[PDB]
């Protein structure tokens, strides 16, 4: 009569409420699989994400908390929605792993980058992505790991941002936690970050869609910076000044580039037929790209600015863009370190809170 | 300038 039950997926155990059946592996979060299921009660497909003894370690514990905590208080049509949390363990003492249920979308961006979209479709997808983002920012939270694998869509052309374990507030206080290609210079050259660090990610994503391939490959964290300067060209002396001297030498030491123009980076060739009416212009896209893909963090456009931009704003709806922010329970401020015991304590209460 | 409502994930 036990409320849960177990199933082997490879050599992973999923112990989940009987309601959830016919599991199927689907992917990984920052931490976890990630597994599609039939919620027999609700009669609809879901994604069940398992976080295996998440308090096992400082890092994990922390990410897990945020993940849970954000997943909870965040509500926006462009953020992936929570459906249920649980642990099969019966006590704080006896506790070890957590399970998260989210809605299941149709596919992640992989995927879209693949087919040739038309302006309205692309533009709109971006619009969504951005609103989603602006939601998070509107409460101070940065996503840090936006990337196609983390962005899912539905075949009615809807879109949601996903996976929050990475997500925190600005600053400094590892460099190599965010997906290598989608790393803003601030992140690559280790100088800490602010909101629009995401905007950078969005450029790489938008670009990738337009290019069909990854904007800046880069084989190692170091080669990455070559691919950036290669294309955008060497940043200003003004910018360099802000680099930690050790980094700054290596950088100044790189071969100088003027870098290609966005017209040349992004030939007309690539874009579809131009707009019905004006604003969805192949060049209008470029102009946005030009304001997003900017090495200089403080010369770089924000979500708000990007939602204003004439290639995005055709979809602008205040009820989506200027939604009410999420409230984060204020006691939580995403960095205060603890013992693995205090962490396990924290998460568990947090799961307990969230169980039905 | 209508929103699309369909995305071919064939």
């Amino acid at each position: 009569d036990n409320n849960f039950y177990s199933v082997e997926i490879g050599d992973s155990t999923f112990t989940v409420l009987k309601r959830y059946q016919n599991l199927k592996p689907i992917g990984s979060g920052a931490q976890g699989i990630v597994c599609a299921a039939y919620d027999a009660i609700l009669e609809r497909n879901v994604a069940i994400k398992k976080l295996s003894r998440p308090f096992q370690n400082q890092t994990h514990a922390k990410r897990a908390y945020r993940e849970l905590v954000l997943m909870k208080c965040v509500n926006h049509k462009n953020i992936i929605g929570l459906l249920n949390v649980f642990t099969p363990q019966k006590s704080l003492e006896e506790f070890q792993d957590v399970y998260i249920v989210m809605e299941l979308m149709d596919a992640n961006l992989s995927q879209v980058i693949q087919m040739e979209l038309d302006h309205e479709r692309m533009s709109y997808l971006l619009y969504q992505m951005l609103c989603g983002i602006k939601h998070l920012h509107s409460a101070g939270i940065i996503h840090r790991d936006l990337k196609p694998s983390n962005i899912v869509v539905k075949s009615d052309c809807t879109l949601k941002i996903l996976d929050f374990g990475l997500a925190r507030t600005a600053g400094t206080s590892t460099p190599y936690v965010v997906t290598r290609y989608y790393r803003a210079p601030e992140v690559i050259l280790g100088m800490g970050y602010k909101e629009n660090v995401d905007i950078w990610s969005v450029g790489c994503i938008m670009g990738e869609m337009i290019k069909g391939g990854v904007l800046f490959p880069g084989t190692d964290h170091i080669d990455q910076w070559n691919k950036v300067i290669e294309q955008l060209g060497t940043p200003s002396p003004e910018f360099m000044k802000k680099l930690q001297p050790t980094v700054r030498t290596y950088v100044e030491n790189r071969p100088k580039y003027a870098g290609y123009s966005f017209e040349k980076l992004f030939p007309d060739v690539l874009f579809p037929a131009d707009s019905e009416h004006n604003k969805l212009k192949a060049s209008q896209a470029r102009d946005l790209l030009s304001k997003m893909l900017v090495i200089d963090a403080s010369k770089r456009i924000s979500v708000d600015e990007a939602l204003q931009h004439p290639y995005i704003n055709v979809w602008y709806d205040p009820s989506e863009a200027e939604a009410p922010p999420p409230k984060i329970p204020d006691k939580q401020l995403d960095e205060r370190e603890h013992t693995i015991e205090e962490w396990k304590e924290l998460i568990y209460k947090e799961v307990m809170d969230l169980e039905h | 300038p209508k929103r699309p409502t369909t995305l071919n994930l064939f």
